[PDB]
RNA sequence: CGCGACCUCAGAUCAGACGUGGCGACCCGCUGAAUUUAAGCAUAUUAGUCAGCGGAGGAGAAGAAACUAACCAGGAUUCCC
RNA sequence: GAGACAUGAGAGGUGUAGAAUAAGUGGGAGGCCCGGGCCGCCGGUGAAAUACCACUACUCUGAUCGUUUUUUCACUGACCCGGUGAGGCGGGGGGGCGAGCCCCG
């Protein structure tokens, strides 16, 4: 958290270690990075 | 980056986070039992930077060791002759408590070789080691060349023998003016060898 | 130790504070560099609460 | 204490002097004083080597060593036409008699003789004793082979068994442009010797009548 | 008021393996005396030795400098003079 | 709470003829008072007197706001003791049996 908060890039704590490793095919994962999106979605993020 | 900024974290132990983190690990620690098989490393970069690599047949096994000095094992404190030997109390083991907690997880799982250990929080009255063990009969390790060195029969009990780290910083062994007692490989070489009478043929 | 160093920095009981740090690490040498960079991190404090 | 504003934002250092522009605040003469900080004494030892320097101020408050140099000195008595009297005179001239309003304890360091003192402190007055002068060597006043100490007069200090002393070199009516060579004595003099007391660096106390802040460090 | 996912644990005559004990002349890790000598004896010596405990291999340990040095410098370990 | 702690800070003493003790490290024969001063001082040759300029600090100070040390009380969560086949622990809801306790009808 702190090192993003320098950097100036959005971080987010979710709950649930489990639910990021299953999205990412695995057990468990500890983080995930959101890097350039497609034009479609690009407004999705504009909000969140 | 994330081990580098792990390892100074662990660097920083008298930090609020750290001894919190410490003292709530040790609290847990004691109320396990005293030899107990962790399912992974607590202390990652300190475990692969001792040698652990994520595979099948690297076991990590934690060790309790009720810590202080060696008292001697005499009846009613009564050693026979010699002030010199009248010592009972404050005595010292040779060895440390992290070579003596490998040589506790060497000798219970005999079937694994001791790699390295090292320290997840002590106590008061306990120290708390992780001591890294690896399978030397799974193929992934003996499958796999710069790891089946310690497959090979030659490092069957290294912590009983004497020669892991913590063994090796007991022994007492290195390079240069500090280190003469042990100038022929170990101590009681160099006792041997300048304590025996070469008796030449032609004197 | 480092935060009580830094308390006696603040009085600016400077030789008690070298004694002290002296004591607490054991080394004259490195205890002169944990002092300066203890009253570095004061004077930087020090300057940002003044703008 | 202090004066009334009682401030100081500078160290004053030895490599400074810088100050006293304004000592003429009312519209007298000031009575600038110097002293010496000696610190960490015991109180029950003895010390030594008084101090006794030729300090440049040209002062209104001035004595003078004018007694008695007893037809020695005559070529250097003349020069400043000192009275000229004999022992008589001195009875006369000591508090003994009751004739006029004359400052009995007018001059402290007398004039360093080696005849006459042998007969002052048997038939003459005992006033030299309990105001506490005798025409000793301390003063350096020889004062016959050119001129040594006998037309400036300074006022003279002692280092006695006490801590703290108040002496006044005078007065002024001037800058500090010569006193930027005349005063930088006491520091070296005193840690010359006598290693078993203070250390080097303090500062220096000026208070009189109104004592500006100047503690020179 | 259930259904999953992970974590931390448990059980099994589960599938496949591995350790234990012996020998111990040499090797490694500990532990470790007293006789003796000092013309007594306590530090010292005997001796980090005997006895005791553990672990090996055809050798073992050590080993590629947080070294020696102070020179015009040498250059891992082991062994011999 | 207490304790020296950062500190501010009113406050001085006599063997005594003294204009209290005119006392402490200060001492001009008056800075300054109105173009006057003054407890006194070369005029008890005076405890070094001291009409004045009380810078070292004088039986030295009630307290201020800080950092630091100890005493008492309380908490539980480490740690310890005991019991048990870890069997109803802590808080909270109705008609209510009885005080009728209660605006009281
Ligand atoms: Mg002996
Ligand atoms: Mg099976
Ligand atoms: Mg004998
Ligand atoms: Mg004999
Ligand atoms: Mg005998
Ligand atoms: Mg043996
Ligand atoms: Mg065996
Ligand atoms: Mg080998
Ligand atoms: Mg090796």
């Amino acid at each position: 958290p702190a090192l993003c908060r320098k950097m100036g890039v959005p971080y987010c704590i979710i709950k649930g270690k489990a639910r990021l490793g299953r999205l990412v095919h695995r057990k468990t994962c500890t983080t995930v990075a959101f890097t350039q999106v497609n034009s479609e979605d690009k407004g999705a993020l504009a909000k969140l | 980056g994330a081990y580098k900024y792990i390892q100074e974290l662990w660097r920083k132990k008298q930090s609020d986070v750290m001894r919190f983190l410490l003292r709530v690990r040790c609290w847990q620690y004691r109320q396990l039992s005293a030899l107990h098989r962790a399912p992974r490393p607590t202390r990652p970069d300190k475990a692969r930077r001792l040698g652990y690599k994520a595979k099948q047949g690297y076991v990590i096994y934690r060790i309790r060791v009720r810590r202080g000095g060696r008292k001697r094992p005499v009846p009613k404190g009564a050693t026979y002759g010699k002030p010199v030997h009248h010592g009972v109390n404050q005595l010292k083991f040779a060895r440390s408590l992290q070579s003596v907690a490998e040589e506790r997880a060497g000798r219970h799982c005999g079937a694994l070789r001791v790699l390295n250990s090292y320290w997840v929080g002590e106590d008061s009255t306990y120290k708390f080691f992780e001591v890294i063990l690896i399978d030397p009969f799974h193929k992934a390790i003996r499958r796999n060349p710069d790891t089946q060195w310690i497959t090979k029969p030659v490092h069957k009990h290294r912590e009983m023998r004497g020669l892991t780290s913590a063994g090796r910083k007991s022994r007492g062994l290195g390079k240069g003016h500090k280190f003469h007692h042990t100038i022929g490989g170990s101590r009681r070489a160099a006792w041997r060898r300048r304590n025996t009478l070469q008796l030449h043929r032609y004197r | 130790y480092e935060r009580r160093a830094m308390e006696l920095l603040k009085v600016s009981k400077d030789k008690r504070a070298l004694k002290f740090i002296k004591k607490r690490v054991g080394t004259h040498i490195r205890a002169k560099r944990k002092r300066e960079e203890l009253s570095n991190v004061l004077a930087a404090m020090r300057k940002a609460a003044a703008k | 204490m202090s004066s009334k504003v009682s401030r100081d934002t500078l160290y004053e250092a030895v490599r400074e002097v810088l100050h006293g522009n304004q000592r003429k605040r009312r519209k007298f003469l000031e009575t600038v004083e110097l002293q010496i900080s000696l610190k960490n004494y015991d109180p029950q030892k003895d010390k030594r080597f008084s101090g006794t320097v030729r300090l440049k101020s040209t002062p209104r408050p001035k004595f003078s060593v004018c007694v008695l140099g007893d037809q020695q000195h005559c070529d250097e008595a003349k020069a400043v036409d000192i009275p000229h009297m004999d022992i008589e005179a001195l009875k006369k001239l000591n508090k003994n008699k009751k004739l006029v309003k004359k400052l009995a304890k007018k001059y402290d360091a007398f004039l360093a003789s080696e005849s006459l003192i042998k007969q002052i402190p048997r038939i003459l007055g005992p006033g030299l004793n309990k105001a506490g002068k005798f025409p000793s060597l301390l003063t350096h006043n020889e004062n016959m082979v050119a001129k040594v100490d006998e037309v400036k007069s300074t006022i003279k200090f002692q280092m006695k068994k006490v801590l703290c002393l108040a002496v006044a070199v005078g007065h002024v009516k001037m800058t500090d442009d010569e006193l930027v060579y005349n005063i930088h004595l006491a520091v070296n003099f005193l840690v010359s010797l006598l290693k078993k007391n203070w250390q080097n660096v303090r500062a220096l106390y000026i208070k009189s009548t109104m004592g500006k802040p100047q503690r020179l460090y």
